[PDB]
RNA sequence: CGGCCGGGAACUCAAAGGAGACUGCCAGUGAUAAACUGGAGGAAGGUGGGGAUGACGUCAAGUCAUCAUGGCCCUUACGACCAGGGCUACACACGUGCUACAAUGGCGCAUACAAAGAGAAGCGACCUCGCGAGAGCAAGCGGACCUCAUAAAGUGCGUCGUAGUCCGGAUUGGAGUCUGCAACUCGACUCCAUGAAGUCGGAAUCGCUAGUAAUCGUGGAUCAGAAUGCCACGGUGAAUACG
């Protein structure tokens, strides 16, 4: 473990948040937990759109819901279902007035959690591991990425011990707040178990 | 207007008049031998007007909040040489030997994570 | 003490205590519970305290005024 | 989590809302000084699995009775997961 | 001065000279000095017949000193016939207002017996 | 004669959005006194960072809340409508009274 | 220090008979920072054994100081710190009721100084003159 | 006689942007280079001090008990529900701590100086009764206004004049209060009375380089109720470094 979370610390300084409501501190645990109902329910209805982040704004007792993915063909649809149904179930959890929007996360590979869901994804159908890391390395790297690196964690292709093989090309400068880092984590489930990856992006300077 | 210091230390802050007067003491409508004139550390609102005569030359007014009893006193400490740029800043070359303009720095420190008091590592 | 301005009591054991009182030395009195304060009222009464396992036939003495049941029933078997 | 232990925690819940908050006024103005009509304090015993006394606010997705706060609600271990996420608004490593 | 039992305090301010005596304390002896009328820095030096039985008279209000004894002897004796959680261990030695056994309870268990 | 209390956590958001606030009041309005900065009561958080022992391994956060107070006295009937409509309420939220 | 130097961060004399050595010694007489109940001690204590000396003030602890003062163990600052430090410790020793009239008993046998100042200042003292092999 | 009404806009106060501390100029040493000593001014000197920020890896360290999770096991029972007892037992050892063993102390009276906090199912001023711990009334406060609240050592006076003492507070009897269905297994506090050992601690052992070491108060989180525990703040405020 050993390192401290790279996401939650650069907030105010060079990556904001991807939740900044405001609400009173009674009902502060039930706006929450609705916030972790529609992010639940909307990451396991689109499974396949790959959603990137989404954002969850308040906007004077309604809720605002943007969804940044890189992929909103599949969230627009024809025009007609696939973003008032969601919506009107938002809405339908506690009666809340909701608004909704999207949000095109321009190349479409520089997102942690687009990464470390292909890799989720890309692990249950049967091939190796090394080459998919390989994989992303050349193509982020060739398709810009001044820094990014690699961690994976358990169980690899059934051997007896956790091992990681970490993998990096390029300049990630961890303790330094300025630089523009993409980072999230995504969880695999295996046969046998628990595959943990973890993937830094350095974007730029500040 | 009137010639004016603010001055401040640990926790505390004056403001400091003066006028051409005499040298007896008004702190918060109070007498030095009120405060701590007879008590310790007497005569450290003293001790900055002791290079010159000083005795009934100048009245001297303070108000003071903020720290506790040395707290307040450095504050009129500081407080007293930043209101000396009434006569002139040519009077504090003997003052800069003394240092009594710096601005104190030895500020507290922060009880910090895993300790009781601030540095102290518990017993094993 | 304790117990500042009026006692609490038990319902099933008040009910109880009528049940024997103006019917008779049936049995020994059966309670779940451990609770009330005994009353003068009481005195010629075989209840019953259960400790986690098992009951104790408690009688009631005269000099009992402000004491209660599971104060004179302990729960631990010693050594 | 033992959603067992949760779905009593929701029957904790709402069988509190149904009686008391609103007659809880026989303990507070009956069962007080007016000066007798004792019969209150003998119908003092209730279902009585209704009393937030019985409640443990534990925390929310989880169920855990510890890592709890009642400004968050879920326990410390979501509160830095959320919080390292993103996830909650003004919130980040204190610092003096 | 022979009051209340065998002590004979002397030289005493009066305020700690009545603690001094079993059976009443510092509270109780300011209550007495005050319905005496007595100030509170004098000596038992200079000291009377009517400042003997005023103090005797005022404390004769009061359980003191006898039936204070076999009092507490007659409420042990009643929580022992009574045989409740609490008489058990005043008979028994056991810390009784609701201490932990355990560790460190040794003023009621004595010195440590091995 | 209002009391526009103005509340926030983000001096960044708040400040440039209380500055079009100002510029508003004193644009075509009357007797408009200064956005008061009211001073953050941050909280403060301390909590155990190990799922199991090590109690010595905790981890800080705090939350700052910003506010505002507008006080205008004047009836400015005419500026009323200009500060309606003109909220983009980016995560503001004001309680007003006496 | 492995590595620094001292700069010895200074401190304010006495406000009555402005010593920066007295102004150390209530340092020293000091515990849990009470000049206050420090000073009023010292004070008492020193204007008793001026009227018990019947000489003046500061050279009345100046010979008190020089005749408990040690070689070796050595720099003045040590010898004029440990000094006090003697006549503190050797203090609390007595069974006398106040500490400033036990400091005066003290002072007074390190006057006519057979003192038990003196007799703890002479075991090291008595090691110097004896043991002086070692260098 | 209270910042209290007309007010001033300058100072405290509080949050926004700038400055500023960088070896930037001076002498000596230094290959002519980073660097060391000293000086100037500057509130601040070579990280200004302090938090956050913990590289590859070792320790198969711990965590299937927050949760996810492979495999195993049970599935009219290891599952589900209620009442009640029990982690708070006690022949003993050790760790973490608390309060004292006293006169720099304890008491009684008069007595001035802060900080960061919290608050709506909440905080609770003011008055009246109880010596007091409490009860009723209701102002205000979603909060720099109102509440927690008049902090303590400190200073003067008078004191106890070395004792197990007016130090110390356990243990215990009684009488209380408030909380909560609920105080026996269990609490918190007031009072009356009791006054054990303990007079400075064997071998060993812990922390700490400046506002810290130590001492004295306070606030919060947990909670319906507790702190000597954790987190945080303030008052006073040292010694020593030849090595
Ligand atoms: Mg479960
Ligand atoms: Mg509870
Ligand atoms: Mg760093
Ligand atoms: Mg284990
Ligand atoms: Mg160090
Ligand atoms: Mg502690």
């Amino acid at each position: 473990g050993q390192k401290v979370h790279p996401n939650g610390i650069r907030l105010g300084i060079v990556k904001p948040w991807n939740s900044t409501w405001f609400a009173n501190t009674k009902e502060f645990a039930d706006n929450l937990d609705s916030d972790f109902k529609v992010r639940q329910y909307l990451t396991k209805e689109l499974a396949k759109a790959s959603v990137s982040r989404i954002v969850i704004e308040r906007p004077a007792k309604s809720i605002r819901v943007t969804i940044h993915t890189a992929r909103p063909g599949i969230v627009i649809g024809k025009k007609g279902e696939d973003v008032e149904k969601l919506r009107k179930v938002v809405a339908d959890i506690a009666g809340v007035p909701a608004q909704i929007n999207i949000a095109e996360v321009r190349k479409p590979e520089l997102d942690a959690k687009l990464v470390a869901d292909s890799i989720t994804s890309q692990l249950e159908r049967r091939v190796m591991f090394r080459r998919a890391m390989k994989r992303a390395v050349q193509n982020a790297m060739r398709l810009g990425a001044k820094g990014i690196k690699v961690e994976v964690s358990g169980r690899l292709g059934g051997a007896e011990i956790a091992r990681t093989e970490w993998y990096r090309e390029g300049r990630v400068p961890l303790h330094t707040l300025r630089a523009d880092i993409d980072y999230n984590t995504s969880e695999a489930h295996t046969t046998y178990g628990v595959i943990g990856v973890k993937v830094w992006i350095f974007k730029g300077e500040i | 207007n009137q010639y004016y210091g603010t001055g401040r230390r640990k926790s505390s802050a004056a403001r400091v008049f003066i006028k051409p007067g005499n040298g007896k003491i008004v702190i918060n409508q109070r007498s030095l031998e009120q405060y701590f004139g007879r008590e310790t550390a007497r005569m450290v609102v003293r001790q900055p007007l002791e290079l010159v005569d000083m005795v009934e030359k100048l009245d001297l007014y303070i108000t003071v909040k903020g720290g506790g009893i040395s707290g307040q006193a450095g504050a009129i400490r500081h407080g007293i040489t930043r209101a000396l740029m009434e006569y002139d800043e040519s009077l504090r070359s003997e003052l800069r030997k003394a240092g009594f303009v710096t601005r104190d720095a030895r500020q507290v420190e922060r009880k910090k994570v895993g300790l009781r008091k601030a540095r102290r590592r518990p017993q094993f | 003490r304790s117990l500042k301005k009026g006692p609490f009591i038990d319902l099933h054991l008040l009910k109880k205590v009528e049940k024997a009182v103006e019917s008779g030395d049936k049995k020994p009195l059966r309670t779940w519970s451990r609770r009330s304060t005994i009353f003068p009222n009481m005195i010629g009464l075989t209840i019953a305290v259960h400790n986690g396992r098992q009951h104790v036939p408690v009688f009631v003495t005269d000099e009992m005024v402000g004491h209660k049941l599971g104060e004179f029933a302990p729960t631990r078997t010693y050594r | 989590a033992k959603q067992s232990m949760k779905a009593r925690e929701v029957k904790r819940v709402a069988l509190a809302d149904k009686y008391f908050a609103k007659r809880a006024e026989l303990k507070a103005i009956i069962s007080d000084v007016n000066a007798r009509w004792n019969a209150v304090l003998k119908l003092q015993t209730l279902p009585r699995d209704s009393s937030p006394s019985r409640q443990r606010n534990r925390c929310r997705q989880t169920g855990r009775p510890h890592g709890f706060l009642r400004k968050f609600g879920l326990s410390r271990i979501k509160v830095r997961e959320a919080a390292m996420r993103g996830e909650i608004p003004g919130l980040k490593k204190a610092s003096w | 001065a022979r009051i209340a039992g065998i002590n004979i305090p002397d030289h005493k301010h009066a305020v700690i000279a009545l603690t001094s005596i079993y059976g009443v304390g510092k509270t109780r002896s300011k209550a007495i000095l005050a319905a005496a009328g007595i100030a509170e820095d004098v000596k038992i030096s200079e000291l009377s017949e009517g400042q003997i039985d005023t103090l005797r008279d005022e404390v004769a209000k009061f359980v003191v000193e006898g039936d204070l004894r076999r009092e507490i002897s007659m409420s042990i004796k009643r929580l022992m016939d009574l045989g409740c959680y609490r008489g058990l261990r005043h008979r028994r030695g056991l810390p009784v207002r609701g201490q932990r056994t355990k560790t460190n309870a040794r003023t009621r268990k004595g010195p440590r017996k091995p | 004669r209002i009391r526009i209390r103005l509340k926030a956590f983000d001096h960044r958001l708040i400040d440039q959005a209380t500055a079009e606030i100002v510029e508003t009041a004193k644009r075509t309005g009357a007797q408009v006194r200064g956005p008061i900065p009211l001073p953050t009561r941050k909280e403060r958080f301390t909590v155990l960072i190990s799922p199991h022992v090590n109690k010595d391994a905790r981890d800080q956060y705090e939350i700052r809340t910003h506010l505002r107070l507008v006080d205008i006295v004047e009836p400015t009937e005419k500026t009323v409508d200009a500060l309606m409509r003109l909220d983009l309420a980016a995560g503001v939220d004001v309680q007003i009274s006496l | 220090p492995r590595r620094r130097v001292i700069g010895q961060r200074k401190i304010l004399p006495d406000p009555k008979f402005g010593s920066e050595l007295l102004a150390k010694f209530v340092n020293i007489l000091m515990v849990d920072g009470k000049k206050s109940t420090a000073e009023s001690i010292v004070y008492s204590a020193l204007e008793t054994l001026a009227q018990r000396s019947g000489k003046s003030e500061l050279e009345a602890f100046e010979v008190a100081l020089e005749n408990v003062r040690p070689t070796v163990e050595v720099r003045p600052v040590r010898r004029n710190a440990l000094a006090m430090r003697w006549i503190v410790e050797a203090a609390r020793k007595r069974g006398d009721k106040s500490m400033a009239l036990r400091l005066a008993n003290e002072l007074s046998d390190a006057a006519e100084n057979k003192g038990t100042a003196v007799k703890k200042r002479e075991d090291v003292h008595r090691m110097a003159e004896a043991n002086k092999a070692f260098a």
